[PDB]
């Protein structure tokens, strides 16, 4: 039950994310053309590293390690590039950005672990200028995402990664 | 003498430098708000950059709204420079001669902005004038359809941040030349900083504020009346700075005390140990009536800016106002007479000191052990937290025994009891907290150095050469405020690992008063592990918010004194001076005011490259430049005219960070100007590999942009660097005498000198 | 000469007036918003009165947004004063004598305030650097952490806006002198004023903005190229009415024509009429280049403040900005040299004209017919209406083939297009709307009376008597923007229906140029009905927005030429005697700037009331007094000094109503004031009975608050309402002499002197 | 169905009022201890008059004529007064307001015909700054209000009412 509590301190204006279930996130996820994982420091948690690392890998997924997670991934066998979250949010408004391997910009964006008073300030910016879909997989409501998980526990939170890691 | 083309600059005459600049840096725009509500048309929802009524734009809005917080910066420094010059000229006169210490530029931003060079106070009147004028105008430019295009609300953001560092100048330079000021001292005092460093058995007077003329005067009053060791004056924000930079001269140690930052004011209120609460200027809590009254705490006012709606008792009788204040009748005055208030705080918290014994809003421990056991575990604090601190957590650890968890959350917490008004048991968080953490708060002691003032010119002289080139790995001016997003430590941490490598950091305002507060494992501040000159390895402090005009004063006077330019009306050249050439980086890792905002615009504006925390993203524009575009990084060669590549390096002008590791590698990185010989670019190499090893684990991807020369490697890892650039890159490298035959895309030439303006290129 | 207690004042110098002021008339708060988004601490969310981090709750955030309104308005008027005297200095010099008329108190206003009676030009400069100081010190104020109390916000913002009018008074007395406008004319010309009236087969210069310096100089190179009678230029918002002024103290017609309000500009610009427009300050549309690059119509700017985002061309040749124009290379241009942009301006308008013909946005029969039936009526556009136009309604009634509902909706659209931006068919619905009232706009024409300036005191003299005693019903300043809820025409019914009354209306900004657009069945306006003199039964029109300065100067010569008052730093004296004495009300009907708030407020310290339209809520402050609560309404009589009972009369100093009906009941009841005689209580008492009975079909049930006699009552029906007090109050009246025996709680005095001041009182 | 349509052009904050049913609203205004029935000039439309007036009678509620809709009050036997509807507003955050007839201040006031930007600005002063209720029983969705319907046609709107009248 990820979908039951979504309540903000402040709002950010009228338009909000939809709380999804462990079931969406994961078909979301899973039919993404171009995805990204952008992940903040707050992955290095023990219990959310296995989880992301196991993510990525479940779907051949580029990590943007924004912050100072990098060291992180960097042991792990997946495909983790360090980038400053402020300098992405900006990057991928522009259509024409090579991208972290040069390829071409991302259509798809999946947070995890980031402080929700700057992940929502860069979200601000790439939903309001940009084209970006944006799902947030933490523990805390994202107003500014496109798709968001509700307030979560931290057991709970652990809970619902492994769900969405079942059906992934 | 020489002037230059834009003395006295409008909107108009800057608007070229700073196009010139947004070319490069493009402005990020972080809507804090998706809806604007200036007017009565409103509140218009601009969701995916759609058009309000008025026809501005998400972008325009956002523009405007950080318009307006410069501004707002730039008028509190104005107006705390123009109340110290009219006090100043009134007691003094306007016929005393300038005193900033050993040097012959006196005013270096005025210089570079006007045009003017000042020799006594009455000088400053006419900078001051023009300051009011355009402050006015950019104001008006507020209005609703007063401008449609982001970009102009841009260029007059950097006009108000220029305008915000000539003020402060003003400012600095009246105090330091009337109030016997440090007169630029690499060897002033060392002062005790800390909560813990008051003693609490002597009536306590505590001075809230940034302006210092009434506590001056209260000052005197002490001095002349033996009270300075019967007595305990502490104070809050840069007044302390400015309390403390009193009258030493003499390089005597103060007797006034730095308590703390802004962060620290509810918690010095709370914990009781206040007699008398004087407030002056801005930075200033609007709470400290209410939660003053439950404690008996005297609040006295001292400025029409912030009268906090007490009474005005200017021009009654000392006598009568100590003794409604005593009865209770009022929890405070207006004082805006400076005799009456240096005679009477003193005797008020003479007075007042055996009348509150024991009073305190700190929990016993019974009365705590119930108000843990209140809690229900419902989450409202946490969601409340400006720092979403786990709250619930520590509260759950607290009813099973351990008080660890409140401990910890004790040095990140700011003291906003944003957490107290959310929750349904009457739970006092913050108190909570602090009665777990009443032990740390007992030994929050330390040292930190009094404002120095402004930098010679023979320290200029000496360092200049060493900076350009790069000898010097570069200049980090940590400033700010407190708004920090995981504790006070972070500018410790980061003043020590670049201290380590030499290089020259200079700090102000709240960001040094949090430095002093930690120590060694022997036990030593870096105020006193390292020294306090203008060179490499030393840690300066010049001061209060409004010293922060030293340090831009500091790179015009690199530009100026060692480059042999003009300042007089010359910002743009100097400002590019400064980019291509100076390796200077500031950081604000808790910025949350709007001085804030307006001194980072105007070090931008000057040239400078600014970090910040991760809470400045709310000021709604970041300065970042775009790397894959090579378009971007291409200037003139000032002795041709030809175009010259450079590396991307400032790769920002504002940007905010995370972490304050990834704050580190950002200083690291920034550093790297144009222009560096082989030893300077290996140096800022050297230590930018070497920090982004250390932090992130993993050597920088576009580390080899920036090696134009064998000799620009590192001089211990040349060889593997060597093996690296021709395996990864598919560079060609001569093996013999280890050298770079191929790869490159920018040539080495020593005497190449990058600008950005064709004007003055020949 | 004497002087008063308060010259040049500042915060703490009006504190004791503004606090005398809100006693009376308590504030009452509106927050727009929830939250505080000032600093990077927040956002706060504030709800149910909560405190920020900061310590501010939600009353202090809401004084706060007001006071930075108030003072965004006096910026706005402080630097339009301080551009155009620094101009006029320049040109015509500092040496010139004032010349506003036929008085001696050339400036009321600023000698209130400042205490000085400046002669010529040069004296007004000191006032003005003392406005730009003070609105440094209070923009300071507005710094996170600078100010705790709501009430002390409010004060600095009575604060703001008398500075707001001494600005005010100085930019329309510098115009005045020095353009040749109409110096206090009671007979100054009739000029057209509509959208209609403009010429469409000949080349059209429109202007935009306020500031009239560079609009000068292009009607200076019309008239001596014979260009007046080839061309035409209109003006939108005040600077149409500073145009329509110039050198026309001769008297005769101008040529050149006023197109509408801010409601009208993208209305204008999709017409396609327009040939060149050119923008000068505050109150332009952002999105014009947008739109006007569709129609091929080039935007110039001619200020700082509003450059758009376009090339600066300023020492560009004409003809290569004509020539790069002409192909397309550039949308527009800006021009800051005032004798190149005079001549630019007129050439690209004539060769403009013949390349765009026939070029409009409005859709053809068909277009538009496939523009109805694309709608499928999902009601975005209704949601997103400021005005909540019923859109979705009269597209499903085009589509039956009725358009009646559209060309109502005509008159009530601000044109805004904020219903286009979600719309997911696309359908241009501003422009169906001026399709479907194609016809009423090519009917809309109208005459305005030209701003005539000051009141002299000729006629202060012969109205003074009477408006102080009653004799006159009172002084209605219908002022203000053009965010009407519900059309344009419920000012001008307000207007008729107090001019039928023998009210003196006074009016200045777009509200007379929607009071002109109006005819009777016969088909003159209300200015051609009524004569433009200052006396019962007369509507005269002051001018520009800066011209409400005049109305308050006008309150402010009542009190001193006729009572024998000091002006001179007598601030509270002056407005105590004009809130007791002086039946002046002020009607801003569509206000939404910023500058209406600081005009409003600025009254209000005055001692002016003032009525608001239903979208004034958004300022988010009110002033209402308390009725019931008796100790309010008690003053002390000026010859002893005892206490003395008053009507609650004005009820509010500001207030929103919702209805034209409703605001009529309002202004007529709250032109009341004590010391009123006999025959002034019963005419004011008659018409407001009247109107109330007309518009709300009922007796007010506070009629007989305002009875002292049986004089006080109306003569025609003096016997009802004499039974009415009988029966209803139970009061003792004399049948045989038809007097009042018993029942008032007031008793009449002639010779009562009500002030609210002790010190003047003997 | 009156819980339908709550959609804004603009948000106040977090805090929003409660979509209610017929039968809902019908309780809470029956079960009010002092009621109080605030109609603005929108009421004067001829379907919203008899409605008004036949909600007031069925439960004797004061009613707080704003604007200039008394004249359509002055001809039917209910107790309806004049009062600026700012001033309204001001005087209900007052506890010991006497009231409109002296005898105390109200708990619940019932809004219909209002100007949406109007009432939602008075009532923003009523619900921060008192502790009255609100029942907005109009067509548009009002935030600041404590219970409300949700947006609805004219038809629907004309429906609710008749529904409210037969459950009152
Ligand atoms: S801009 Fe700030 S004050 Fe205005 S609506 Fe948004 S959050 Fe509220
Ligand atoms: S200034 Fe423009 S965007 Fe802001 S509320 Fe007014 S009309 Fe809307
Ligand atoms: S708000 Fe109070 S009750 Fe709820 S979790 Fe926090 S401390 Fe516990
Ligand atoms: S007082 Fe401390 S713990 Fe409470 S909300 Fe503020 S920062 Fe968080
Ligand atoms: S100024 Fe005060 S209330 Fe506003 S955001 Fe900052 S801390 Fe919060
Ligand atoms: S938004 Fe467009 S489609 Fe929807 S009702 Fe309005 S006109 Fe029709
Ligand atoms: S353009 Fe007219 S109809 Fe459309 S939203 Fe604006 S006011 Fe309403």
């Amino acid at each position: 039950d990820t979908t039951k509590n979504t309540k903000l301190f402040t709002s950010y204006g009228v338009k909000t994310s939809k709380a999804i279930t462990t079931e969406v996130a994961a078909k979301l996820i899973s039919k993404a053309k171009r995805p990204l994982f952008v992940v903040g420091t707050g992955v290095l948690d023990p219990e959310l590293l296995d989880r992301a690392v196991k993510i990525a890998k479940a779907k051949n997924i580029p990590i943007a390690a924004t912050g100072s997670s990098m060291p992180g991934f960097v042991d792990k066998d997946v495909n983790a590039k360090y980038i400053n979250l402020h300098q992405l949010g900006f990057y991928l408004t522009d259509p024409d950005w090579p991208g972290l391997d040069g390829n071409g910009n991302y259509d798809t964006i999946i947070l995890l672990g980031h402080k929700k008073y700057y992940i929502n300030q860069v979200l601000s910016a790439v939903k309001n200028f940009s084209d970006v879909k944006s799902i947030s997989i933490d523990r805390n409501y994202i107003q500014n995402a496109t798709m968001s998980f509700g307030n979560l526990s931290k057991a709970d939170h652990i809970a619902a990664l492994d769900e969405v890691i079942d059906l992934l | 003498g020489p002037m230059g083309p834009t003395p006295f600059p409008t909107a108009a005459t800057v608007r070229d430098w700073s196009f010139t600049l947004f070319d490069r840096y493009e402005p990020v725009y972080t809507p804090m708000c998706d809806q604007c509500c200036y007017c009565t048309f409103g509140p218009c929802n601009l969701e995916g950059n759609r058009r309000g009524a008025c026809g501005l734009d998400m972008k325009g809005q956002a523009a405007r709204e950080f318009f307006l917080r410069c501004i707002t910066g730039c008028a509190c420094h104005s107006a705390h420079g123009r109340h110290l010059l009219d006090h100043i000229i009134s007691i003094f006169g306007e016929d005393m001669p300038i005193n900033m210490g050993a040097s012959n530029v006196i005013a270096p931003n005025i210089q570079l902005i006007t045009g003017r060079q000042p020799k006594t106070l009455g000088d400053l009147k006419p900078i001051m004038e023009y300051v009011e004028e355009e402050l006015g105008q950019l104001l008006a430019t507020v209005h609703a359809g007063q401008e449609g295009a982001a970009i102009d609300y841009d260029n007059k953001a950097m006009l108000a941040g220029i305008l915000d560092h000539v003020g402060m100048e003003v400012s600095d330079i009246a105090q330091v030349t009337a109030l016997g000021f440090p007169k630029s001292d690499p060897e002033a005092p060392l002062v005790e900083v800390g909560m813990g460093t008051l003693d609490a058995s002597k009536p306590v007077i505590i001075a809230i504020g940034h302006n210092v003329a009434g506590v001056t005067y209260i000052m005197d009053y002490m001095e002349d009346n033996n009270l300075t060791d019967k007595m305990e004056i502490g104070g809050l924000c840069c007044t302390a700075f400015d309390m403390t930079r009193y009258k030493r001269e003499d390089r005597k140690p103060p007797y006034a005390k730095i308590v703390g930052t802004i962060s620290k004011e509810l918690k010095v209120v709370r914990s009781g140990i206040p007699d008398v609460i004087v407030i002056d200027e801005q930075c200033v809590r609007a709470d400290l009536v209410e939660e003053g009254k439950k404690l008996k705490i005297p609040v006295i006012a001292s400025n029409e800016k912030v009268m906090y709606g007490l009474p005005d008792r200017t021009n009654d009788d000392v006598d009568a106002i100590i003794e409604d204040i005593k009865t209770g009748k009022i929890p405070g005055c207006v004082m805006l007479d400076y005799e009456k208030l240096g005679e009477l705080v003193p005797r008020l918290a003479m007075e007042m000191a055996p009348l509150r014994e024991g009073i305190s809003a700190i929990p016993s421990d019974e009365e705590m052990a119930s108000l843990v056991a209140k809690c229900v575990a419902c989450g409202e604090c946490a969601l409340a937290c400006p720092e979403e601190l786990d709250i619930p957590d520590a509260i759950q650890a607290a009813k099973e025994g351990d008080f660890t968890a409140l401990d910890f959350l004790h040095d990140l917490c700011v003291g906003c009891r944003r957490c107290e008004q959310v929750c349904n048991k009457e739970i006092p968080i913050l108190s909570v907290i602090d009665k777990a953490a009443q032990k740390a708060i007992a030994e929050e002691k330390g040292l930190v150095r009094a404002g120095r003032g402004q930098v010679s010119d023979a320290e200029i002289r000496a360092e200049g050469l060493n900076l350009v080139m790069g000898t010097t790995p570069g200049v980090i001016a940590i400033i700010g405020c407190a708004n920090y997003p995981a504790g006070s430590k972070d500018v410790y941490r980061i003043a020590e690992e670049f201290l380590n490598r030499n290089y020259i950091v200079a700090v102000s305002g709240c960001s040094a008063m949090d430095i002093g507060m930690y120590k060694d494992a022997d036990g030593k501040t870096l105020y006193e592990r390292f020294p306090g000159r203008f060179e490499r390895g030393n840690i300066l402090n010049t001061g209060s918010c409004v010293s922060n005009s030293h340090i831009s004063g500091t790179c015009h006077k690199v530009a100026a004194i060692f480059a042999g330019r003009n300042l007089s009306g010359n910002l743009a050249e100097i400002a590019d001076y400064t980019l291509n050439r100076v390796g200077a980086v500031g950081l604000a890792w808790g910025a949350y005011s709007q001085k804030a905002a307006a001194i980072g615009t105007g070090c931008n504006m000057y040239g400078i490259p600014a970090v910040l925390g991760p809470h400045s993203g709310k000021y709604r524009r970041a300065l970042i430049a775009k790397t894959y575009d090579e378009n971007k990084w291409k200037v003139y060669d000032s002795r041709n005219g030809s175009e010259l590549d450079i590396p991307p390096s400032p790769e920002f002008l504002i940007t905010t960070a995370e972490t304050w590791q990834e704050a580190c590698v950002l200083l690291a990185k920034n550093c790297i100007r144009p222009s560096d010989n082989n030893m300077g670019r290996s140096i800022k190499l050297t230590h930018w590999i070497e920090l982004s090893e250390k932090y992130l684990g993993v050597l920088p991807e576009d580390w080899w942009k920036f090696v134009r020369h064998e000799a620009d490697l590192p001089l211990s890892r040349r060889e593997e660097l060597l093996k690296k650039l021709e395996t990864e890159h598919g560079w060609e490298i001569d093996w013999k005498k280890k050298k770079i035959i191929s790869g490159p895309k920018i040539k080495f030439d020593v005497s190449s000198q990058p600008t950005n303006l064709k004007r003055l290129c020949k």
